[PDB]
């Protein structure tokens, strides 16, 4: 159940 | 269309834009920036004591709701 | 092969079950993936981990090239 992320700079 | 940016405060007062939500009210309130569009950015920002519990919560509701593109700001 | 970061209470943090920090990490890292910067990185934490732990070794992973990240 992984919810996917991105990272934002 | 325009992200939306979601924020946690340390003392877990919660916001989407400037509108307080919370878990059980949160996606109508996203629902009205949206359009219901599931293909808007979500950004999620949160004071840096916030902890990973509380973020799952948020990420959780988000995720059943449909809304699956999310960025992590800091 | 994905590979799993967890973090703990007291922010020791572990690849696969190898002990890394901030500064070892992708050694750590590149040591299972050979490289290969598509390999899902799945990201686990003890419930009272902070944002900011949690955003320190995101950047790290990011500023490396590891972009398919999930949350568990």
């Amino acid at each position: 159940q992984p919810i996917s992320v991105t990272m934002v700079t | 269309e325009k992200p939306v940016y979601l924020s946690v405060k340390a003392d877990n007062s919660m916001f989407i834009g400037n509108d307080p939500v919370t878990d059980e009210t949160m996606i109508t309130a996203l629902n009205a920036l949206t359009e219901g569009k599931k293909d808007t950015t979500i950004f999620f920002r949160a004071d840096k004591t916030v902890d990973y519990e509380t973020l799952m919560k948020v990420m959780d509701t988000l995720h059943q709701a449909g809304y699956l593109k999310i960025g992590l700001v800091g």
